[PDB]
This record gives structure tokens, C-alpha cells and sequence, in this order.
């Protein structure tokens, strides 16, 4: 059927340019308009920009008039969106879109939507996580339940992967998404729910796992 | 610019339940609006156009009624696999989003487990200190996390995190991390998080003494 | 109430003409499938200089 | 200025179909909605129909609707009418018409019309006509005028032109309108006052044409 | 004047692939776009495939996208039509056919249609039929006019001749048209009407000629 | 500058054939599409064909097509028009023209035409004039002007040259163009206004030249 | 087959005015028109194209304007070597050339010179009677001349010639020819033709007698 | 932003014509429709013509049909306004605009204009300025100060600049509006006051310099 | 078509007032008026459309109202650089715009100082006498120059000019300029300017002898 | 004849900045542009082709963008080795080129060290007289040279010349030479050039004395 493949998010520095591609393939490429829609968590769904099946014509949201330039390349089927001076609040999931085939006086908008590729302008540096452990104690026990965590701060980019004891523990294991803090680095904690019974004799280790920075951090969480 | 606005905001239902959702334009488009499906970490897929048309490919319990300013989105009966975020878009002039509406898991009540960890010794060797309440497996998921610090409420200091729907039962999960110096943190001793849930009928309040 | 649901039929009959002269940005943004598939008989019979 | 030209009328069968166009000049064609109005003897002037400046909304007259079908082509400025399934009835001269410039919620009608198209719904075949002379005598004399002339009967279709003495002759002439016979044929008649004193010297030929059937008759008039 | 020539096609397997071939002649063949249309009994006239002039845009109608793809040799002046992944309803006759020319933002379609090669998916096997004397006798008398025929069937594929006495006996002869049974083989019959006082003397025999088949059989059908 | 010659041109029996070639010089002869104009005092300027600067497409008017086939020799420079079937209403002047320079999406037309060549379409046999007197006298004579001429009727084909008095006399000449006649032959008059006291005495003789068929006549006009 | 048409087909004009000259398509031609020049004897040369776009190495002087259906062609100040035919042409649509516009020399009117000369004694006895009436020296160009045998209007049996505006004084000649056989000739008396022309008050009428 | 600059404006006899364009630049061009407004000191502010976002549909005012002409290239995002048979009360200030952007149903007006140009329409030949001393004394003196100028009469066209000691002399200059007289030529004034104390002894010369003609005038001014 | 009328045609403000002009049509015109503001020597700036609606970068102290045929547009509070001219627009049936309302800079009462300049003698050898009356540095801007020679009204013969509000004290300057032949010139003697003001209590006449 | 035009003539920049230059064809181009880049007395090389095309070889910090008719090249970090003359150029009809953008070396203002000097007493033998007014170490390069020959302006009879940025201090220098007949020197005695310069509060001023 119908397929959208982004290419060319990363992390860029406020101010720098970056240039996002979009595959189509199955269906005919050159008889359909696009469109950029972009989605963040602060601002929602937002359109970014629509071009005409021929290029011809063109349109842009107003927060990025002037900055963005959308093309396309129908000899290679592919969609391009040239972004200049990007801003932090630039930072979201860039989705390609195409249009569905209506009537002629119609109004248009998009049907089926790429995959999507995240774009994160930030003035930070690629650092590895520093990893606490949760220590469980009285305080963390209720019953035959107790609770033990790993908290992974202080990393940038996106993401991170947390497993518990090489993944053989994964029964009752929460991880939480990452928040960005004032700092621009992101945070985020690990916890698994254990029998009581079991603490002091069975070991848990977490294994952060930061590919960006080949950072492969085990950190054993001994109770107090 | 159209304002786009969606009602409720998060809706709990449950499978078999006639679920409707509307969405408002701050100005007439009249009957160009499309609706939207999102499953959470996906692409959206199309449901709706000309608010009344139902995409070749989407079963029939969905249907779209409205015009002008006024829409709404019908679910007959829902099913499992109905559970997303729904977004409505008029694309009269020029094109924009409403907030989304997030159709979410309806079940019993559980009242939170509450767990506190204190900061570590190593994280307060690098300069740091951070304090974090768990709220485990609790519903819904509206509740209020209060910090006190020697009985003194903090504010500004601290960050939330939530998890998604628990595929099993359905519940949720909260961290809250408290972030401070280490010199402010060694200028007190008694750090608690206080926390405040429908299902609970006091609240429930952890602490820990520094050194302790 | 209970107005007249029909046209007058002796409304206005032609332009506005203040009516919307730029472009509608929801408009037809593909191609005309049943469009002109000919060749144009006036096109260019000359040789691009910028060819290969 | 504005200018209207009709064109397409004929002689037609009772039964057949026939098509008229208007093309306008001067105005710009598109930006105005257009009337077709009839004019007949018998019932005066008639409204017949209305179409938009886009075609989108058209009206027509109870004694025309579903047999008359009114249209315009923008790209070649002209105005059409379809007339199927023609009645006897609708013999007339057919006008189109400009709607005038008004405000929005006046309402509307005609400022500028055509010149006119004549259609005849007859099952009369093309005949020529049957000159006969109108002889002066004693009982058409009163005092020193007499009166003689040519009676022009039985020809179909209009028109026929008749002179005399091959149009050296003018002065108190009377060609009197056509009237339609029971039989779908026009007649006429043409006369002139002469001097009594100059009867039987002078000659008097009246010279019908007909062009329709290439007819050219000269019958001269004789006193008795 | 305008001439096209389909080719290529006959019976073939579900699931197999066929090309069709259309030849132009008359017109210059590289300036027109096309069409390949499709007619059968169940469905009708249904169009199939458009292609540019130049071969850039090509569009297929929903029910063969993806299976069937249209393209041409305009050095050979050749339409082709690759089908693949037949299915039993694809039985049809194919016709070429070229677009009419007319102004620039007009929309288009056929002027002139090509001959049509019949194609014909099905899993039945080549086979000769059966041919049965369908015997005259009282119940099929009214007065001096009597019936008699032959059925030919269970035979594969289409098409099959008849004749009366080689050809001898052509007035009262009603062949009737190939009907498609559920197991895939047609049949068909013929019947004729004699005097009855002929009955017993005067010899009917049927000839049915199968091409495909290299069948012949003269089959005599005797009274009761 | 840019420079055309036409040459082929001259008399063909009606269903004949001919070849006219335009040279081409001045300019880059194999990078532009030409056209073939003609113009006839019946239709006035009418367009025969256009031919592609590498001879790929050609286009043909409906009244030319199927018997005109135009080509062109780019080793040559040269643009050639085959013209078959030849009938009596393809006698005209025929232009080659160069297809100006423009913009790739522009349409296009001619900006230099070449010199033009005459091709005339008649069944006539090649004949000298006959050269007749248009004596003047006292019937054709007001006050002190007399009228006098030749006049040259039937001969085919054109040109004929007329000069009075072996050139001497070129005050108040009029040679009238030539007319076709129903005969196929031309037909003309030459008239000359004189001073009336000189008639008897000043000798007026009309010097009529028609290289086709190498005639020479001097004819002497005398007054009656 | 898109039709051409040109208004007026002859205007007659003095150097100095300004001149316009309309042509008019059946259909919409967009901007896609030709102007060509035409010089008597002489090939067409390329005044304007695109409607509007002045070609190289045309004076300033003419211009061009209109788009749709409906064009027209000035020259704002006329000069001598501007006296010439002009012929649209739209190129939208393969391409179509109108019936032309002769741009004529305006002078005062002159009443014609008539003259009539009988056939000769040599075409007679050759089988064939032509006989000539002449008009000589008058402007305009437009006259209506009848033949007359026996006070017997002819019809189908004349030519009329005329020549191009004289370069001396703009004035035209123009010569009608009967022809008759020698039978029809001699069947007749009285041969007459009569010349009407809009310098002349009265209709002039020239005529002779078979044989004199 | 949004930028326009109207050219071609300039000194046109009545009778003649003109063409004015606007370049356009900062937005869509081709997306929006177009005004041309003038301005006159005698009818103020007064709408010429509109022009659809494709040129479809074009109006214009009363007073201007059939004369001018406003079409738009796209292409080059260009505006022009042809202008013929021009009046002497056309003489004015034309202004392009752009329509703002608003809901389908809307009437529209313009939110950007361009710079202007002027047009001036007058049979007056270019003509160099007459310059008079307004030459200061005890009837032109209040106190410790006196009024002195500079006359600069019957100059065409405009503009014409005027300086005081070649610039040196600011405080106290007014120059006037240049007034338009019966005899088609401009003129103006320019005063200084200057300390009575200082007459007879610092020289005031008025330095006129007009353009167009390169006239270049220095007259002193002295008291009487 | 439809008529627009402006109140008032000149209204003197200082900054910091509250302004309101009316502006008026012949017709209703719905809500379908703009209003524009111009500075002198620049080009028109849009200020509001729909009568009410504040365009994008114009200050909040600009204000509309009205519907049908009466609109107003108002000025809380009046900032130096809103000193310009203001002009309404119908755009309900075409385009048609108001005469405009110039806000004006008002300020104390100042007597004019008036000036006569004689033609001079070159002027003279040239052919015609202009007589020039200054009437320097006064407000308000209404004021009556009548030249008198000989004591005899003149009246047809005379040309105006107004300077615009200076930008250091906000006065206005005008010249009077008075055109004759020489020969008329000298048929008179006595040629004054008289001048009226607010400001005076009495006229004041300047006069010269012709030849002194 | 489709024509080019760059914009800025002129850039001053500074590294590490953002660079962007634009180029603007006469009518549409779609997106054959190539960009050129010459540093002074050498080869232009090439940057970028199809408008945005980067060349192999050429570092990632140069960008193109833009279609139709305007297009623009962004330096995102401007290096020492870009310091050089940036050409635009079409080809999709034939081929033309910009002007040429220079990019400038910024650097903060220093005024002009001016000098002047005489002709020298051969030259005034070979018989003429060249006058010298030499601005040393200045910037930005924008500047006027004033002759004045006894407080007279001269006009047409001087020549400049300006050399490149200096490559030490990236400061201009200019010399300008006044030209007159050794007669026309001699009927003279003061000669001053006249300097200004944005650097300069006041204009300055340099003279001599013939034969001084």
C-alpha cells in the first residue's frame, strides 16, 4: 500500500539548518500535493506546510514563514523540507503527509501520514548519564512489597534503554518518559516492585544502555 | 487563524459504551472538518472527512455528525482497539488541529501505593540532591503530590512523570523528583511528599530524616 | 420563523465583485487525472541550448 | 457599447428542435447573468428564461419548463437557448438580455437587450407567392385619384419585397403588414393612388421578390 | 483514416500473465494519449488504464492497480498492457482506444475506439464437445411446421461453428449464443423448423466445427 | 540577417504532384521548427504544416492532411514540401517561416517568413495572349482627355508584362491585375488617359511580352 | 478550428492619427496572438507577439493590447511606410490567421473619369465581344457599376478589376469587363454601362450602339 | 516584508500612451489579487482596477473603462496597467496594492501599497525655470528682521530643488508648493528671514536646479 | 455609485486627546468598511477593516465603530506619530474612499508677519509682473489675503500656496502670488495685500507705489 | 533576456556569522541557478548547482534554497578561505550571470590618514599637471574626494582607484589624481582636496600653493 519513510532528524544547534527528506512509494508520487505536519508536546498537532503537486504553489504556516522552505523531487519521488534558523520550540516529530484524491471543487487535507522523524533543537552537548541508585529501605515498604529504582540524569540526547538484570527481570517494571529539565538535560527514573522476602539475597542491577554516547553503564542497588 | 477546541479533554470509557466527543471552531468552516486517530507512539491515521464521510477501510461503528461551528464524533460501540487519541482538523482555511482527545481505559478504583526514596550519597558527592515519590498502580490518575520540606512547601524545584495505561490492569504510575543543592538540602532535615487521591480518604503522607 | 426557504428567485445574478480574488489554499492540490494526455501541437520546436 | 447579435433563427417544423445563440460584446460576458425574453403577437412580451453568470441556477417559464433548456459558454462569450419539442405557439421573435448592475439584496432585470432572432413554427412548405393585379376601375375612382396595386398571396415563409415601377415609384405607397391565413399562408397587399388623368398612358408593374424560393414576379396592372 | 489492431489475446490460466498489443495506424500515434477499455456482460463498458502521450502519467482504475500495467513503444506506435495475476472476472473484451484532441483545460476521453481482442481467464482445459440430436417427433409439431436442432455441449473454449447440410440449409436456422455453465464448459444449440410432411425423406445433419479443438462432427438427428 | 528562398514553384495539371524546398541561411538552420504559409486571394493566409527542428513531430492543417508531407535536410539546410494530389483550390503563394526563440512553457509561432513562391493548380494549356485594341474616338473623349488601351485576354499562364510604346510612355499608365476566367484562361487591360488634340497623329502602340510562351506583340491602337 | 475576424476590413486614414484595429477569436485564445505586417507583393513580417510584446526592431509606435477573445492593434502616430495590410493570428490552438486589415491612404474625394470602349472589329470577327467600361481617378474605392443591354440589367456575365491606390495621388482605377459570344452580341442594340459612385450627385451612364 | 515599486511613470502628452508596472516582492505574487488606486489632489483618493489572483476577472472604475488596461505576469510576478487615450485629469499618483488574505464569503479591499508613481499628463514642452529675486527692503522688515526669496517661475515638468549658499543656509527656508497655472507651467517660492543687521553685507544667493532640463541657476538677492 | 463623506475635514488636536471622526455613506454599506492612514509623501498604511477589526502591528489605541451608514474611528489617546491622514473606504459595491480627515497639531494663536515683494525689473523686461504677499509663521491656517490696486478688488487673478505644519512650532506659511501683464502692470499704481486674521483685532494692509 | 541581480552589492561580515546573499531573475528560472565562487585574481570555482546542489568537495556550510525567481546561498559559519566574490548564475535559457556579491572583512572604523602632493616640476616641463590626494588605512571604503581649484569645484577631470582589503589590517587605501593642461595649473594658485568619511566627524581639508 501506500508508504512514507522520514529521513534526516537529529539534534541540531539553535540557529544551524537541517534538511528532512520523505520517501513515497506506492502510488504515484507526482500526482499528489504534500504536507509537513509537525506535533510536539507543548503546541499539539501543527501544520508546517503544503506544496502543490507540480511545486507551483506553496504555503506556510505562519510561525515559520521565511524560515522553512518546502520542495520536491518528482524525478526521485521524494519530499523535501530545507529548515533554517531553527528556534527551540522547532523541536518535534516532523511527519510527511499526503493528500487524499477528492473532487474538484472541493477543500483538501492529508490521508495518509509517514512515519515520522524527530527533530530536537537544543544548545546541548552529547553527555552520558550519570545513574543513582533508589535504594530500597522501611521507608519503601509496604506489606511484602517494596520498591527499587535506578534514576538516569544528566544525559543528552534521546534515548536511553533500562533493563533489570540483563532483561530477566521484567515483571513490574516501570520506566518513566524522560522529562527535559532547565538545564537541557534529560532525566528519568526506573522501578520494579520486589517481595520483600527477597531483599539482600537477590541481586538487581540496572543496565543503561545510551547509544548516541556508547554509554553502557551497570549500577547494582544494594538496600541500607 | 481557526481556534480549534475538543470537549472532554480525556474521556474514561469502557468497551461496549456509546462514546461522543465534540469539537468547536471559533468561526464557521462550514463542513470541512476531518477527523483524526493517533495510537500513542504511531502516525495518525484518517478516519473522517467532510465531517460526515467515513474513510474507505474504517468499520462502521464510527460516524461524524455537524456543521458550521459545531461537531461531534460518534462511537456506536467501542472496541479494544478504539483506544487513542482522536484529533479533529478544519482544513477550510489554511489548516489546524484542536488539543486531541485521549479515549482512556475505564476500571475500578485503586487507591495509590506510596513510596519514597531519599537522595544518594553519590549523587550528593557530585553536587546534587534528588528526592523521588512513586505512586504506584492507582486510578484514575488525577492526584496531587504536596512536598514539604520541615513542613515548608516547595515549589518550582520539582518535575513529574507519568506512565501510559498499564496493558494488564490499567493503571498508572507517577514519579516526582525533587531537585535541590546540597547545601540546600543539608539545610534541613525532614523531607516529605504528601499525596492526595479520590480513593483515598486522608491524605498519605512519606518522610525521611536526613541522615537518618 | 417561518420565512420564505427558497431563492428570491430574482436575487443577484452576477459578480460580487467583491468577492475573494486570491487564491483558495484548500484547493485542488493534485492532478486532474482526466486531464490533457495530447501533445501540444504549440509547444517549443526549437532546440534547449542547455541541453546536453 | 454594449452589443447583443443574435443569431439561429429559422423556419421550423412543429416537432423538431432548434438552437439559438447570442453573442455579446462590449461588457464582460461572464460577470453577468442573461435573460432570453420572446415577443409574439399574441401574448405580448414574454419571459421565457434566466440563467447565472455562472450557470449555476436557471429558471424558465411554466409554458417552456422541461422543453426549453437555457446555457452560455464563458470561454466563447455566447449564449445559447435549446428548443426541443417546438408548438405552434411559440412562433416569436426571441431576444436575450443583460441583467443590469444592482446591489445585493435588490432585486433584478434587464437593462440592455439583443437585436432579436425570428422564429416561425410552421408546417408550411416553401412556396412562391401568386401576384395578382388589383385593377382600377370606374368603383374605385373618386374624383381625379384612383387606386390600383398588387395583391401578393399565398407565399411561405416571410419575408417578400415588393417595388414599383422597379422603385421609381414611392410616393403614396401603401404595402400593408402580412397576415397569417387559416391555411399557414401569409398574404398581402400593396396599393398606390394615381392621377385618374394619367390612367391608360402610364404603366404600372409591381415587381415581388421572394428569396427564400429565388422568385421575381412583375405583373403589370391594366385599367378595365 | 484512423485504424488500431488488437492482439494477444486468448484463454488463459488465473493467475498467469498476458500482454496485450494495440498497432496504430492513420494518426500520428505519439502525440495521443490512450485508453485501454474493457467490456463484459456482467458489468459492462468499464474503463481500465489512461497513458500520456510521453508515457509520464498513467492511471489504472482501482479494482487492477497493482495487478495490470499500460505502457507503449512509441517508436513501434504500439499500446501495450501487461496483465498479471488474473482473475476469472478480467474475462472481457479489451479495446485500445484514442483520446480525441481538444483545447488545453478541457477534460478528454475516446474518440476512436480499436477492434477488441477477447480474453477469456478460466481453469478449464481445451475439450471438443458433445453434440446431441435434439429428435423432432408429435411434441414438438404445431400444424405443418415441426423443430428439430442439435445441442453442442460441455466444450471449451469459445468459439464453435454450426451448419445445416454444409451450409446447404440456412433459412429458419437459429443458432442460439454460448451460455457458461459452473463447471467452465459452454454449450449452445441450434434448432430449425421444417415442413412436416419433409419428415422421414428429406436428410438434416448438423455440422459443428471447433478450431480450437480441430473438431468436426456431422451429426444426423432422426425422428422419434 | 535571416534569409529564406523558395523555390519549386510554377503550373501542375490538377492531381499532379510537387516539391517545393526553402534555403535556409543566416542562422542555425537545424535549431529551429519551420512552417509552411500559404495565402490565396480566396482563403487569405492559411497555415500548411510545421515540422520539429529534428523532424520528430510534424502537424498538418485538416484541408492539406494525408496529401502534404513536409520534411527537411539539416546536412542541407534545406526544408522541402511534398505535395500530392494536387487540386485547383491549393493555387497559392507558399511561405516558409522560422519559428521564433522563446520560453520553454511559451506556445510558438513564426517571425521570419521566407520570399515566397507561386504555385498554380490549372488544367490550362500554356497559350499566348490575344491582344485587342480599346480605340479611343469621339464617344470615348471629354474636353481635351481621350482614353486608349489594349486589352489582353486569354492566355494562361502568369505573367504577362505590358509596356506602351517600347517604354516611352509611362505618364498615366494602368495596367489592371489579371483576372481568372471561367475558362481557366487570364484575362487583363491596360489603359492609358491622352491629351485628345494628339489622337491621329502621336502613335500609341502597346508592347505585350509573355516569356512562358516567348510572345512579343506590338499592337498599334488607331482612332475610329 | 478557431475563427479569426478583424474589424474593420478597410480603414481608410490620414499620417499622423491613431489608428486601431480589432480582432476578435471564437473561443479564448489566453494571450497567445500574433500581429503580422504585409506589404503588397511583398512577404509578412512580425510586428507583435504574445499580444502585447513588442518585437525587436519595431518602432515604438504600435502597440499592442487584449487578452481572452478580444484584441486590438494602435499605432499612436502614423507614418507613410506604415500603409500596409495587418493580419492577426492566434497561436493557442494550431494556427489561424484573420481575413486581414488594409490600412488605406485617406484624400479628398474625386469623382471617377467613365469611359467605355465597344469590342473590336478583330475579337469580333475572332468569335468573342468584350466590351470595357472604365472608371479612372476616384476615391473612395467603392462604386457599384451596372450593366444595361436594351435597359436590361446583366448579372454573371462581368469581371471587375481594380489597382492599388496610385503612389502619386492615392487615387484608384478600376475597369469591368462583359463578355459576350458574338451570337448573344448581335442579338442587341443598345450596350450601357451606368456607374454610381458617392462623389457623383447623379448616376453617370455611358452607352453605344451595336455596329456604329 | 511585503514590497512593491511601481515604474514607468513620467510626462505624457494627452493623446498618448503609457504603461506602468509594479514589481513585487516578499510574498505569493501569484496568489493574490491586485489593485491600482490613484491618487489626485483634485478627486483624492479614487480606485482605478482589479485583477483576479489568475486574471480571470478584471474590473475598473467608471471613468476609466475602455481606455486603460491592468493585466499581470505571473511569470516575472509583475503587475502592468496599459493606459490609453489619456485626459488631462488622469494626471495623478497610481498606487499597486495587494488584497488581504480573508474568509471565502468576505468582501476585500487592499492591506499593502506600493510606492506610487506619478503620471503627468500635459501637452507642455520641457522647459527650464525663470528665477526672479524677491528682493528684501523697509516694506519686508519687522524689527531686527527681513524676508527675502526667490521667485522660480514657469518651469515643466517637475521636480525643482532649491538651496540657500549652496546648503548653508537652513533656518528659516520655506519653500512652497509648486501651483499649476492656465498656461500649463509650474511655480513656486522659496523665503528665508535673515537679521536686518546683516543686509547689505552677507550675500544670499538661491542655488535652482531642476533636473529634468539640467538647468542650474545661482541668483543673488539683493536689497533695493 | 455609492458617496462617502468625512467630519470633520480638518480637525486640530494635541497630544494625548481623545479624536473621533465620522465618516458616512449614501448608502447602506453593511459592515464593509476599512479605514487608511497615510503620512504626506508615503505610501497608505491599512489601519482597520470590517469597521472593527484591529490589523496585525497596529497599536490597540485605534478603535472602529459604526454599521449601516454611520462609522467612526477613534483615538484614546493621540501619540506624535499618529499625526497623518485618515480615509475611510466602502468596499460593500466596488471601491470608493472618503475625501480624508488630516488631524492637525494644534497649538497657541499666532499673529501672521506679512511680507509684499514687488516684481522685479528683469521680470518686468520679460514681460509679466508677479506680485508676491508672505504671510509668515500663523495659526490656525484660516486666514483672508485680498489684493487691492487702486484701491479695486481683484478677483481671478491670484494663485495660493500653503506650506504644511512646520515641525519646530507647528505654524503655517502661505504665499499669495498676483500675475499681470506689463502693460497692466503699469497702468495702475497703488498694489496692496490686505490680511485677516483671528489673532487681529484689526486688518493689516501692506502697499507699494509702482515705480518706488 | 533574462537578467540577474544580486543582493547585497556588498557584504561586511565577520566569521562565525551567518551569511545570506540573494539572486533574483527577471522571470521564471525553476531551479537551474548555479552559484560561483572567485577570489580576486584567480579562477571562479563552483558551488552549488540545481540551486541547491552542494558540488563534491565543497564543505558542508554552504546552503542554497529557493525556486522561480528568487534564490538564496547561506554561509552557516563564515572561514577565513570564504572571503571572496559570490556569482548567481542562470542556465535555463542561455547563460547569465550577477554582478557578483563581494564578502568584506569587518572590522571596526578607522578614519583616513590624508595626504596630498604636487606635480612635480618635470612633469609640469612634459606639460602637464597631475594633482594626488591619497586617503591611507581607512574603513569602511565608502568615502568622497572633493577637488577644489580656488575654492572651485572640478568635475569630470579626476580619476579614482581603490585597492583591495589590506591583508594585515584589512584596511583600504585611495588614491585620486586631478588632471589639468600645465596653462590651466598655471592660471591657479590654491588646490585642496576635500575628505569625508564616515569615520570623520568633519570634513577635512588639504592645500597647497602653487610653487609653494
Amino acid at each position: 500500500q501506500v508508504q512514507l519513510v522520514e529521513s534526516g532528524g537529529g539534534v541540531v544547534q539553535p540557529g544551524r539548518s537541517l534538511r528532512l527528506s520523505c520517501a513515497a512509494s506506492g502510488f504515484t508520487f507526482s500526482n499528489f500535493g504534500m504536507h509537513w505536519i509537525r506535533q510536539s508536546p507543548g503546541k499539539g498537532l501543527e501544520w508546517v506546510a503544503i506544496i502543490w503537486y507540480d511545486g507551483s504553489n506553496t504555503y506556510y504556516a505562519d510561525s515559520v514563514k521565511g524560515r522553512f522552505t518546502i520542495s520536491r523531487d518528482n524525478s526521485k519521488n521524494t519530499l523535501y523540507l530545507q529548515m533554517n534558523s531553527l528556534r527551540a520550540e522547532d523541536t518535534a516529530v516532523y511527519y510527511c503527509a499526503k493528500v487524499w484524491f477528492g473532487e474538484s471543487e472541493d477543500n483538501y487535507s492529508v490521508d495518509v501520514w509517514g512515519q515520522g522523524t524527530t527533530v530536537t533543537v537544543s544548545s546541548a552537548s552529547t553527555k552520558g548519564p550519570s545513574v543513582f541508585p533508589l535504594a530500597p529501605s522501611s521507608k519503601s515498604t509496604s506489606g511484602g512489597t517494596a520498591a527499587l529504582g535506578c534514576l538516569v540524569k544528566d544525559y543528552f540526547p534521546e534515548p536511553v534503554t533500562v533493563s533489570w538484570n540483563s532483561g530477566a527481570l521484567t515483571s513490574g517494571v516501570h520506566t518513566f518518559p524522560a522529562v527535559l529539565q532547565s538545564s537541557g538535560l534529560y532525566s528519568l527514573s526506573s522501578v520494579v516492585t520486589v517481595p520483600s522476602s527477597s531483599l539482600g539475597t537477590q541481586t538487581y542491577i540496572c543496565n543503561v544502555n545510551h547509544k548516541p554516547s556508547n554509554t553502557k553503564v551497570d549500577k547494582k542497588v544494594e538496600p541500607k | 487563524d481557526i481556534q480549534m477546541t475538543q470537549s472532554p479533554s480525556t474521556l474514561s470509557t469502557s468497551v461496549g459504551d456509546r462514546v461522543t466527543i465534540t469539537c468547536r471552531a471559533s468561526q464557521s468552516i462550514s463542513n470541512w472538518l476531518a477527523w483524526y486517530q493517533q495510537k500513542p507512539g504511531k502516525a495518525p491515521k484518517l478516519l473522517i472527512y467532510k465531517a460526515s464521510t467515513l474513510e474507505s477501510g474504517v468499520p462502521s461503528r464510527f460516524s461524524g455528525s455537524g456543521s458550521g461551528t459545531e461537531f461531534t464524533l460518534t462511537i456506536s460501540s467501542l472496541q479494544p482497539d478504539d483506544f487513542a487519541t482522536y484529533y479533529c482538523q478544519q482544513y477550510s482555511s489554511y489548516w489546524t488541529f484542536g488539543q486531541g482527545t485521549k479515549l482512556e481505559i475505564k476500571r475500578t478504583v485503586a487507591a495509590p501505593s506510596v513510596f519514597i526514596f531519599p537522595p544518594s550519597d553519590e549523587q550528593l558527592k557530585s553536587g546534587t540532591a534528588s528526592v523521588v515519590c512513586l505512586l504506584n498502580n492507582f486510578y484514575p490518575r488525577e492526584a496531587k503530590v504536596q512536598w514539604k520540606v520541615d513542613n515548608a512547601l516547595q515549589s518550582g524545584n520539582s518535575q513529574e512523570s507519568v506512565t501510559e495505561q498499564d496493558s494488564k490492569d490499567s493503571t498508572y504510575s507517577l514519579s516526582s523528583t525533587l531537585t535541590l543543592s546540597k547545601a540546600d538540602y543539608e539545610k534541613h532535615k525532614v523531607y516529605a511528599c504528601e499525596v492526595t487521591h479520590q480513593g483515598l480518604s486522608s491524605p498519605v503522607t512519606k518522610s525521611f530524616n536526613r541522615g537518618e | 420563523p417561518n420565512a420564505n426557504p427558497n431563492a428570491n428567485p430574482n436575487a443577484n445574478p452576477n459578480a460580487n465583485p467583491n468577492a475573494n480574488p486570491n487564491a483558495n489554499p484548500n484547493a485542488n492540490p493534485n492532478a486532474n487525472p482526466n486531464a490533457n494526455p495530447n501533445a501540444n501541437p504549440n509547444a517549443n520546436p526549437n532546440a534547449n541550448p542547455n541541453a546536453n
